[PDB]
């Protein structure tokens, strides 16, 4: 469907553009802190879309992939992050590079619970 | 208003071992419907077109509760759906 | 030069067509009990910024809307991570310890090793 | 080719050096710098200044002195590199 387009069109654009700029203000000569700032803030933000869905059955498709697979989708990234550790492997900072592979995988796994938490106890 | 997808859970007919469950399909597109059941856990998948499911090798007078789960995408689902059932 | 409107459009028009093929991807490739379309789309997108990370070295001329629409934009939109962590998460309450870590596993050492063949694959080509 | 295109070395003291390049504007988010001998040392400095110091070196000890140019956080182009008797 053409709405479904405009959607995620839409929300992945505005996505992006946080991630952009949040590499502009946060990344670091050190430490991609605005990757990992995208990918944590993404990782919480769908745990709290997931519970809102299920409390929101009402909610149509378009809001589901405008905010999730559009804004999120775009907001998050897998390649940014891969390529930033295998920088680092090659660099030879391999506890660095696995620093950096376990704050964003366990990381963004624990904000996604957050996410989900944070929704389970405003609504009881 | 509407609260669990899907929106009614019911045995429509058993058997001493097995079960023949059935469920409202949801307006919205469901991927594929996950089912899970056990004593009061076994799980398996159908899915998005179907409505019913058969539950095969269960022990008879066991009490075994029946959950159905209705993703709308690989991410997420909506709120499940139980019913308890003894055979 | 960096923040500046045309690189906002570049941006936005890649991380549009990224999203619609991993939209896509997911609605012909994620399955019942395993989303092989978000792995898809992870891994392509990895081995596709070894190539471009290659590229941009091969080519200091290239404008800096060229990486920003691919790499920023494009591969930006393409991959994801939190459809990734709510995927797992999802996992895990099912209590399939075992198939959750084999899904971050996947997507973390393969992606890993496709950036890798990315940048050999190129870097193979120049010389 | 490689990005910093030229390196040269400005002033110099028996233990320290200070390189220099043409930074390229807002193209550049940080560089790296690595130097040791011919293990290796590293550091940092933002994209927008050019020129670094480098200190305490050995004197009479060649010095392998590379600079990378990070145009964002997941790439560099092609590095350039020098090599230096204190
Ligand atoms: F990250
Ligand atoms: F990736
Ligand atoms: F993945
Ligand atoms: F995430
Ligand atoms: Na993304």
């Amino acid at each position: 469907a053409p709405l479904n387009f405009i959607a995620i069109g839409i929300g992945a654009t505005l996505g992006a553009w946080l991630r952009w700029v949040l590499g502009l203000k946060l990344n670091g000569a050190g430490w991609p802190w605005g990757t990992l700032t995208a990918n944590l803030v993404g990782g919480y933000l769908i745990g709290v879309m997931v519970a809102l869905i299920a409390s929101h059955p009402e909610w149509p498709a378009w809001i589901r992939l405008a905010a999730v697979t559009g804004f999120l989708g775009g907001l998050t990234t897998f390649s940014t992050f891969s390529a930033e550790t295998v920088d680092m492997l090659c660099r030879g900072v391999y506890a660095t590079a696995a620093a950096y592979a376990g704050a964003s995988l366990a990381g963004s796994l624990a904000m996604t619970g957050l996410g989900l938490a944070t929704v389970r106890l405003l609504l009881r | 208003s509407v609260s669990s997808v899907p929106t009614k859970l019911e045995v429509v007919a058993a058997t001493p071992t097995s079960l023949l469950i059935s469920w409202d399909a949801y307006y919205d597109e469901v991927m594929y419907y996950r089912i899970t059941y056990g004593e009061t856990v076994q799980e398996f998948t159908v899915p998005g077109s179907s409505s019913t499911a058969t539950i095969s090798g269960l022990k008879p007078g066991v009490d075994y509760t029946i959950t159905v789960y209705a993703y709308y995408d690989s991410y997420g689902h909506w709120s499940p759906i139980s019913i308890n059932y003894r055979t």
